């Protein structure tokens, strides 16, 4: 069907250029615009500019300077480019496309790009057991993704098999700097010594992919 | 009220 | 540009009871509004385009109704998986413009956590730091204290809170606790224990450890 798959998240430092590739797929941009939205802090939802289905494009007021975008039809890719950063450009990117080809009811988006802007280094976590021991046959089981930047960092449980009783809780900022964050999972305590329990931490602004086999101790 | 960025999600 | 106001701030209802979004333009608008959905980490989920009119896909008790400058969206059997935030989008002028949204709570029955502590892994005590973690897992309302112990010395400013949003399916949250010390600390003390203060526990719930066994 009809999807929108945006580049993976990145950090921009100050003064600098964001760039998203938009890639489409379940029709042709000869056909649709292509909107980008953006959700920041202090302004929530933030409509940007288009890309019309014939080249011409619109771009919110506040980002006439700034802000460019052009698209390979063939491709089936859309190219989004803003200059000059700054921190409260810090956001949730999306690309999104309309029911029709001219109008601006959203009902296709793209996954979202978190961008930061920050002068900081990116910096690959580290990935610890949170170990079960000795709940009335039920035993929680985790890990500790610690120590990385910026964010975000992807968790699942078995390759995506395990969801049931997940829970990843957001970041949390330490003193340091650097985020960090836990995955949880509630388990039979009888199925620890028959299944396996991985834990699949991948921290894309780094190229950081971890597999966490979790044991009891 | 403002969006947050840990969780796509409204906190205060 | 237009200013959409949205009211009110947070809706806390229970599962099977109505619930009215507001959404006021600063001038009229027609009808030219578009409702959107917004679960945890995910993106916007067009509920209603034009007020009133229907999308596919989107469940019958989503349904919108206004014009002019006062629009309401309706759950009218709202349901555990309705938890999310709602936003209005007008269109009647440009450029589009979104509202600062809505947070939809879910009220549900006393649930007491279940409390669970992880002493920290041989392999970051390589690494000079110990975390200790507490996990709350599965309770309701939002409301606990994580009390930390370590040799009974009360542990203070040393740890951080991180509180998931309500689950879909059963309405909870789950809460864990992040105890932090330096390896030399960590290994100068034994006893390491979690109290959880809670609604729904009649006394507090310590979960604790000793280090080594």
């Amino acid at each position: 069907q009809v999807q929108l798959k945006q580049s993976g998240p990145g950090l921009v430092q100050p003064s600098q250029s964001l760039s998203i590739t938009c890639t489409v797929s379940g029709f042709s941009l000869t056909n649709y615009g292509v909107h980008w939205v953006r959700q920041s802090p202090g302004k929530g939802l933030e409509w940007l500019g288009v890309i019309w289905s014939g080249g011409n494009t619109d771009y919110n007021t506040p980002f006439t300077s700034r802000l460019s975008i052009n698209k390979d039809n063939s491709k089936s890719q859309v190219f989004f480019k803003m200059n000059s950063l700054q921190s409260n450009d810090t956001a949730i990117y999306y690309c999104a496309r309309a029911l029709t080809y001219y109008d601006y009811e959203f009902a296709y988006w793209g996954q979202g790009t978190l961008v930061t802007v920050s002068a900081a280094s990116t910096k690959g976590p580290s990935v610890f057991p949170l170990a079960p021991s000795s709940s009335g046959g039920t035993a929680a089981l985790g890990c500790l993704v610690k120590d990385y930047f910026p964010e975000p960092v992807t968790v699942s449980w078995n390759s995506g098999a395990l969801t049931s009783g997940v829970h990843t809780f957001p970041a949390v900022l330490q003193s340091s700097g650097l985020y960090s964050l836990s995955s949880v999972v509630t388990v039979p305590s009888s199925s620890l010594g028959t299944q396996t329990y991985i834990c699949n931490v991948n921290h894309k602004p780094s190229n950081t992919k971890v597999d966490k086999r979790v044991e009891p101790k | 009220g403002q969006x947050d960025l840990s969780t796509r999600r409204l906190k205060g | 540009d237009i200013l959409l106001t949205q009211s009110p701030v947070i809706l806390s209802v229970s599962p099977g009871e109505r619930v009215s979004f507001s959404c006021r333009a600063s001038q009229s608008i027609g009808t030219n509004i578009h409702w959107y959905q917004q679960r945890t980490n995910g993106s916007p989920r067009l509920l209603i385009k034009y007020a009133s009119e229907s999308i596919s896909g989107i469940p019958s008790r989503f349904s919108g109704s206004g014009s002019g400058t006062d629009f309401t969206l309706s759950i009218n059997s709202v349901e555990s998986e309705d938890i999310a935030d709602y936003y209005c989008q007008q269109n009647n002028n440009w450029p589009t413009t979104f509202g600062a949204g809505t947070k939809l709570e879910l009220k549900r029955t006393v649930a007491a956590p279940s409390v669970f502590i992880f002493p920290p892994s041989d392999e970051q005590l390589k690494s000079g730091t110990a975390s200790v973690v507490c996990l709350l897992n599965n309770f309701y309302p939002r409301e606990a204290k994580v009390q930390w112990k370590v040799d009974n010395a009360l542990q203070s400013g040393n740890s951080q809170e991180s509180v998931t949003e309500q689950d879909s399916k059963d309405s909870t949250y789950s809460l864990s606790s992040t105890l932090t010390l330096s390896k030399a600390d960590y290994e100068k003390h034994k006893v390491y224990a979690c109290e959880v203060t809670h609604q729904g526990l009649s006394s507090p719930v310590t979960k604790s450890f000793n280090r080594g066994a």
